[PDB]
């Protein structure tokens, strides 16, 4: 108990005749070179700090980095956010760019249990590697940093688990099919295994990392028109309900495709506004059924709009007539 | 006589060539120090 | 004898010339590729050439020619990667010469201890010529200056550097010693106290001098040329950049880009335009809102022609040799019109898209104060279609930045569809954002808006907007976008609540005007002292101690186009008793925002 005393008395006095100098000869600029030759380090820093020179901190830093024990380094940077923020940052920097100072990052994440911080160099290392086996290895070491709390880190450690899941699917889609997989999200691999036909290993995904249904109708509407599969389209529309409505199979099939299958999803359309129905059957080019719902929904003024537009004569437009 | 006609047809002659010339002075790519770097 | 800013920007040219005198002879270049664009406005290229240099060389290409026997350079001196740099190329020159060549090394704005270490720890310290070159503010425009410090953004609030912060407040002292002393010093926010910290330092440092006989003559007392100096720190409104900017120059920002008053586009590989208030139409169209752009650009096509045809009518030498005078002008006015017709067209089509609507449909309703769980379906599909990870991550941040945090339940929702949506990668991506407090979980304590009804608490409050769109008025519907009567109009409807606090200080009767109903002083706060309250950081009003003077509005950590057009907005109703001059740390956007956090790795071969 005592030896420890000593100490915390003598090093009290040091600082009580060191702060007998800030007064007389200041400042910033000539008193944290003083107060570094006094081996008054954890003042140097916090003079340094206040008056705002990065380049004045980093002189103190980069003198105690050498000149202390690392472990202490370490406990005296943490304390001023400033300072370890510098420290951090450089770590990242000694090239310039680039390369990494990944020992210093590690030791130090670890000695202030910052957990995020550590498990997210990990994954870092994960993105750099040439094999989805070694980097796979990076990513447990960042979840073994997290299993421990637990709580709270859920979602990261899930997710994680998540990403060496769809990598491994990954490596077995290129074995099998002999295409271009890993690296590609999990909404990417969707699209990309419907656009090639591969109707059945899409669902296999969708299930594993439940993707909202939302999403997956989404991601397989767009992915039939890049595969022009038109008739899983047409199989899509025999049934009742869709968690996107339908207003999407329409626009999205209309564009760049066949005005004749868009215009199948009216009225599935529960979402419309009113008399919206008519200028959709416009669009697709059917003038002719067009004056037909015209007709049905009592606008006659959209009866002889559409009439005008032909004829009464042109394009039957008679028919057109013979509809009213 | 017509000694005052010779400046008007020589004073309106440069007129045009001094706008001509600006007209050029705003010509393409102007002048950077990255244009000269490729 | 007031603040001009063409002052700047000779003695920033000055400056430079005078080092490049003092290495005689002919000398290659070597520059800072981010440093070129921001020189490109202090000096041309030409003027460069008369004071000796044959060829140009960015310092990132590796490429510096053995021609000529000097070799210049010229880099910021903060940045670490820079020193290292420099010193790979004198050896890369040192052992692949023919000859011994001269090095010289101009730091921006000083040289720096750490500096010389990287140029010490390898040996080409003693064959460098090192001098300084005091560059802060580049003058932009005339009431427009920045510091063009590009990655200032993310060196402030993702790696908490203080560099930009020391750098601004160097930069303001400047002012100080050539215009005397600010009368006061108005912010808000933990940077914008800091810069004032280190005036005040500053200050005592340079009065510590004077009497300590370092001599410096004298000895500073308040202007007679400056009303007062107002600091806004940039994390006190992380909404207004977030939005989609919605003024012409804006616009032009979100899908171009611009960078030291210039930008490329493909149909006037593609070609540089040049961006500034110069091109008198570019300076009535830049801070109109992108709607009446059609309504101005006709109307000045409508004047050009019949100005043109017009004045035929006294054919007796002046009223011809008047309209041969007027004539480069009038083709110069016509070429602008064709570009800045080209560039509105190509926006329309942007504006005119689903995703484009869809976004902005969202961001509306997030503003305006509608439930942001109503926007959770639009969200989810612009994720599923595939639109560009930074706009998405706008919504995702406005969301949590507008509402105090994201409902834990919808939180876990949203980093699933980011995940899944773009890769697994963004796990840092997120986390970034989560550093940046900009996406963080409402159980979080980070996440808490500033109430004067939840008890006490929290140190680093976040700005309460939902308070604050009421009682700053943040919503204006009003607002016609022919003859704008309230800076609202950039956003068609919502004014940056950055620059309402602003207003606070600036236009305090306006302000009631638009609120409950119904110089000398008084200035400050005084009166918005409550209010501004609930906005992020330490509000401060340091006093150190005729006619028209400047006002110096400085943004710490970027400041928006559509901030800026504000600014105008609010200058020219104060231009008679006022002159608004900007500065600020760097000009950012959304996208700007947004690259600072997303990580670029990918899992991939």
């Amino acid at each position: 108990s005592f030896e420890v005393i000593a100490r915390t008395a003598y090093e009290e006095g040091r600082t009580r005749l060191a702060t007998e100098l800030l007064n007389h000869e200041p400042r910033a600029g000539r008193q944290v070179p003083l107060l570094l030759s006094m081996e008054e380090d954890e003042l140097a820093l916090d003079k340094a700090i206040e008056s705002g020179d990065t380049d004045l901190i980093y002189f103190v830093i980069h003198q105690l980095r050498r000149k202390l024990p690392l472990a202490s380094f370490f406990r005296v940077v943490s304390s001023r956010p400033t300072a370890s923020a510098m420290v951090e940052a450089l770590a990242r920097n000694s090239d310039g760019d680039g390369n990494e100072d990944t020992a210093l990052l590690k030791d130090l994440y670890y000695q202030d249990d910052r957990r995020l911080d550590g498990a997210s160099v990990f994954i870092r290392e994960a993105l750099q590697q040439p094999e989805t086996r070694t980097a796979s290895d990076k990513l447990d070491l960042a979840a073994n940093l997290l299993q421990g709390n637990q709580k709270e880190h859920v979602f990261e450690l899930g997710a994680l688990k998540e990403a060496k899941m769809l990598l491994r699917m990954q490596e077995t889609f290129e074995r099998d099919l002999t295409d271009s997989f890993v690296g590609l999200s999990v909404n990417q691999t969707m699209f990309k295994l419907i656009k090639l036909g591969y109707h059945g290993r899409a669902k296999k995904i969708q299930s594993e990392f439940k993707v909202p249904e939302r999403v997956a109708w989404w991601i397989r509407l767009q992915a039939l028109v890049a595969k022009r599969d038109w008739n899983e389209i047409e199989e899509i529309s025999r049934q009742r309900k869709s968690p996107i409505g339908w207003e999407p199979f329409f626009n999205q099939v209309l564009q760049a495709g066949n005005p004749r299958l868009a215009a199948t999803f009216i009225p599935k359309c529960t979402n419309l506004e009113p008399g919206q129905t008519i200028t959709m059957y416009e669009k697709c080019g059917m003038r002719v059924k067009a004056a037909e719902e015209a007709v049905r929904l009592k606008d006659t003024e959209a009866w002889n709009r559409l009439l005008e537009a032909a004829g009464r004569n042109t394009a039957e437009g008679r028919e057109i007539e013979r509809l009213g | 006589e017509i000694r005052n006609i010779e400046q008007g047809v020589s004073d309106l002659n440069v007129l045009f060539q001094q706008v001509a010339q600006l007209v050029a002075e705003q010509g393409e790519v102007l002048d950077t120090i990255e244009r000269n770097v490729e | 004898a007031g603040f001009d800013a063409e002052q700047v920007r000779d003695k920033a040219r000055k400056d430079l010339l005078h080092l490049l005198e003092g290495v005689r002879g002919k000398k290659n270049l070597v520059i800072e590729k981010d440093l070129a664009g921001p020189l490109g406005v202090i000096v041309k290229a030409s003027t460069l050439r008369d004071y000796g240099v044959d060829n140009f060389f960015f310092l990132e290409n590796k490429n510096t020619g053995t021609s000529q026997r000097n070799i210049v350079f010229i880099a910021r001196g903060e940045s670490v990667r820079n020193a290292h740099a420099i010193a790979a190329q004198i050896k890369r020159i040192q052992r692949e010469s023919q000859t011994s060549h001269d090095f010289h090394i101009f730091w921006v704005p000083r040289r720096t201890l750490f500096s010389d270490k990287v140029l010490e720890e390898a040996g080409v310290l003693g064959d460098a010529n090192i001098s300084e070159l005091p560059l802060y503010f580049f003058p932009l425009e005339r009431d427009v200056l920045s510091l063009e410090l590009n990655d200032s953004f993310r060196d402030l609030y993702l790696a908490k550097d203080p560099t930009p912060v020391f750098l601004l407040s160097r930069a303001l002292m400047g002012i100080q010693k050539k215009h005397g002393l600010f009368p006061r010093i108005i912010g808000k926010g933990e940077n914008a106290k800091r810069v004032a910290d280190l005036l005040s330092r500053m200050r005592q440092e340079l009065l510590a001098g004077e009497e300590a006989g370092e001599s410096d003559r004298a000895g500073l007392s308040p202007s007679t040329t400056i009303e007062s100096v107002i600091i806004i720190d940039r994390e006190v409104d992380f909404v207004t950049p977030l939005l989609t900017q919605l003024t012409y120059e804006g616009l032009i920002d979100e899908y171009f880009g611009i960078q030291n008053n210039q930008t490329d586009v493909d149909a006037v590989r593609k070609r540089k335009i040049q961006l500034d208030g110069s091109d008198s139409l570019y300076s009535q169209l830049r801070d109109a809102n992108f709607a009446i752009v059609g309504s101005l650009l006709n109307t000045v096509a409508r004047r050009l022609k019949s100005d043109y045809e017009s004045r035929h009518n006294t054919k007796t030498t002046a009223e011809l040799k008047e309209f041969v005078k007027k004539l480069p002008g009038y083709q110069a006015e016509q070429q602008s019109l064709k570009i800045h017709s080209n560039i509105a067209e190509e926006i329309i089509n942007y504006t005119r898209t689903e995703i484009f609507n869809k976004l902005l449909e969202v961001q509306q309703n997030l503003a305006a104060g509608a439930d942001p769980s109503s926007q959770f379906d639009s969200i989810e599909e612009l994720v599923a279609r595939d639109t560009p990870l930074p706009q998405v991550l706008r919504l995702l941040c406005l969301y949590s930045c507008i509402s105090g945090g994201i409902k834990t339940k919808e939180l876990d929702h949203f980093r699933r569809l980011v995940l899944q949506g773009y890769g697994h990668q963004h796990l840092l991506t997120l986390h970034n954002l989560e550093r940046l407090q900009m996406f963080l979980s409402k159980s979080s304590p980070l996440a808490s808006m500033i109430t004067m009804s939840g008890s006490s608490g929290g140190p680093d409050q976040k700005t309460n907007y939902t308070y604050l769109r009421k009682q700053l008025r943040l919503i204006v519907d009003e607002v016609n976008e022919q003859d704008p009567n309230d800076i609202a109009y950039v956003y068609s409807g919502y004014a940056p609540l950055s620059i309402r606090l602003v207003q606070c200080v600036l236009q305090k009767q306006y302000l009631l005007s638009i609120t409950k109903g119904s110089g000398g002083g008084a200035q400050g706060w005084k009166g918005f002292e409550e209010i501004v309250k609930h906005a992020r950081g330490p509000t401060f009003d340091e006093i150190q101690k005729g006619d028209k003077k400047t006002v110096f509005v400085v943004f710490v950590g970027g400041i928006t186009f559509t901030e800026i057009a504000a600014l105008r907005f609010i200058a020219k109703q104060e231009e008679a008793r006022r002159n608004i001059v900007i500065c600020t740390t760097s000009i950012i956007n959304g996208n700007r925002m947004m690259n600072a956090a997303i990580e670029t790795a990918t899992f991939e071969k």
